[PDB]
DNA sequence: CCCTGGAGAATCCCGGTGCCGAGGCCGCTCAATTGGTCGTAGACAGCTCTAGCACCGCTTAAACGCACGTACGCGC
DNA sequence: CGCGTACGTGCGTTTAAGCGGTGCTAGAGCTGTCTACGACCAATTGAGCGGCCTCGGCACCGGGATTCTCCAGGG
């Protein structure tokens, strides 16, 4: 039928990466899919605001970097920045 | 053309970089979306996914459970101080609240 | 012959431990579903709600009421009191801005 | 449909307060929270009514319930 | 440069219903901030409204639904009547 | 002679009526300005603040503290008291989610 | 810059309580209000710091303070 | 009135069923991937000029501190 | 209802907030300039997902048990 967009298998791939001896129910899968989409709307909404606040037309990696510092506080923020920085450098290399 | 190598494997990631880039363009956020914007967004989403699931697995092994139950996801969020602050105004279905008792209650 | 005669509070603490570690929903579906239709009929007639729509509405209603009940509980012990009062709920709504 | 606010029974409120760690519950608490639940339901459903009428739909979906709760800072996970 | 502002527009509305009173710059900047804050709230809700039903356009119904979502009580139905009367006076 | 000797609390409502109808800033600007710099020094050493930037920070903090003091005050009458306590402030932040 | 948390003096906190309708002000509330104000300032300014770095500016403007307060549901009118 | 031994009932670990939701497999198809091509936002270089950083005089309303007592917090 | 101490009130006294003034550079707009970048167009392509086969973790049903709690007896 019609395909619907979801992160059912990507959360599964992340779960098996660090915890290869556990499973997950579909109810918990939908919560994780809800959690990913809600954070996705918050960061992209902040990145959309950040470009409009500086009269900029495009959203770069610094817009995502600035957005996650506003939402994620303190200790949780610096790992997201470090993982974000190491992903960009690996992508460009 | 060349081999259709996914952008997730190029950045050492499992979350779909192309899917994240697609909803950025069609989500009515900006006129253009940069090249590194979906890469940065996927890395942040992966870390939040991995951190929650790691603590959920720790909560699953606390009560000797293999399957992840939505109580374990709620227990992972509330126990972590950063996850509690980030998701303070977030309601999780089939999760309840923390099983804590006041000192004067006993 | 002598009955057990549990003093008040201990079974209340026991029910707290049994329900805080539980997962299932305390309020039954049918009484909550009929309340939704009665409220919605004052706004728009001939309105239907899906089974998952009532299910999503019921989970958020319990969590909102539980979070209000936790704030009502710590307000009571702040006032050197054990039993919650209706004025404690009115205090919680004003501070929360609702 | 009349007198449907009595559907939330007295031990159902007691069970909810047991989840909240409440030690003892006053007899006037049950009548108070029924109005509180009615006020809370009168806002989310009304917001979901506008969501349903905007899509030219006659049945309120669970998607519209989530968006009604999301705009007031009470987002629900798992739908 | 030129700065977009609603200082003149509030002034004409003011003497429309109260021609015996003036306004200050601090009150005008507050009212300019009030108009801008509501502007992003209604349009942000309307933009989110179009994305929910897979709509690529924002119509008067998008603004109408966002008003009743944001404005509570009789304030929504008063702006709905004012909004409807502007569309009829348009056509 | 004998001084007027206002009773404890009479001047309190006199200051309540004065500050609730006048919009002067209670906190002095320079002590609040230098506090902002030492807070921002932990995040960026070479940082500057505009005159209106410190102005915008002060009124937001003043209104937040007054609103917190409003929630702090009615918690005392809820606790059969008239004096605010630090446990009332922690009650307000926990209920508000801060 | 050191010893700046004491800039919010004892009558300054008392004046804020009088605006909020507080009748009696305790002697232990001055340390508590300073900690709450420091915690609140450590979030708004830090959010404004990230807005300043993204704008390629070395000075914090009042416009970024409004944006920092807006995302936390504390939007300020009059800038 | 407080310390300690025995037992009623809610609660926890465990043996056995199995079952219904979860894990892996079959395609394939629709969204993800590859290459070129420009309008165009953005990084970069030089000017500047209007607002902020630092110090001075004073002066004065704001603030630290001490004496006294009665509204109120706390104990019973 | 009673104990009390600690915060309300009053001012002595010091002390910095603020107005006004001076100088200067830290730096945000402003204007060119040149430069890679992403939407869009052909061309293609590869595992996410609907669904089916399989399978296994814990709900259910009891059995048994330690295990923290209440009632009664003794000092």
């Amino acid at each position: 039928k019609t395909r619907k967009e979801s992160y059912a298998i990507y959360v599964y791939k992340v779960l098996k990466q660090v915890h290869p001896d556990t499973g997950i129910s579909s109810k918990a899968m939908s919560i994780m899919n809800s959690f990913v989409n809600d954070v996705f709307e918050r960061i992209a909404g902040e990145a959309s605001r950040l470009a409009h606040y500086n009269k900029r037309s495009t959203i770069t990696s610094r817009e995502i970097q600035t957005a996650v510092r506003l939402l994620l506080p303190g200790e949780l923020a610096k790992h997201a920045v470090s993982e974000g920085t190491k992903a960009v450098t690996k992508y460009t290399s | 053309r060349a081999k259709a190598k996914t952008r997730s494997s190029r950045a050492g990631l499992q979350f779909p970089v192309g899917r994240v880039h697609r909803l950025l363009r069609k989500g009515n956020y900006a006129e253009r979306v940069g090249a590194g914007a979906p890469v940065y967004l996927a890395a942040v989403l992966e870390y939040l996914t991995a951190e929650i699931l790691e603590l959920a697995g720790n909560a699953a092994r606390d009560n000797k459970k293999t399957r992840i139950i939505p109580r374990h996801l709620q227990l992972a969020v509330r126990n972590d101080e950063e996850l509690n602050k980030l998701l303070g105004r977030v309601t999780i279905a089939q999760g309840g609240v923390l099983p804590n008792i006041q000192s004067v209650l006993l | 012959k002598k009955p057990h005669r549990y003093r008040p509070g201990t079974v209340a603490l026991r029910e707290i431990r049994r329900y805080q570690k539980s997962t299932e929903l305390l309020i039954r579906k049918l009484p909550f579903q009929r309340l939704v239709r009665e409220i919605a009929q004052d706004f728009k007639t001939d309105l239907r709600f899906q089974s998952s729509a009532v299910m999503a509405l019921q989970e958020a209603s319990e969590a909102y009421l539980v979070a209000l009940f936790e704030d009502t509980n710590l307000a009571a012990i702040h006032a050197k009191r054990v039993t919650i009062m209706p004025k404690d709920i009115q205090l919680a709504r004003r501070i929360r801005g609702e | 449909l009349r007198d449907n606010i009595q559907g939330i029974t007295k031990p159902a409120i007691r069970r909810l307060a047991r989840r909240g760690g409440v030690k003892r519950i006053s007899g006037l608490i049950y009548e108070e929270t029924r109005g509180v639940l009615k006020v809370f339901l009168e806002n989310v459903i009304r917001d979901a009514v506008t969501y349903t009428e905007h899509a030219k739909r006659k049945t309120v979906t669970a998607m519209d319930v989530v968006y009604a709760l999301k705009r007031q800072g009470r987002t629900l996970y798992g739908f």
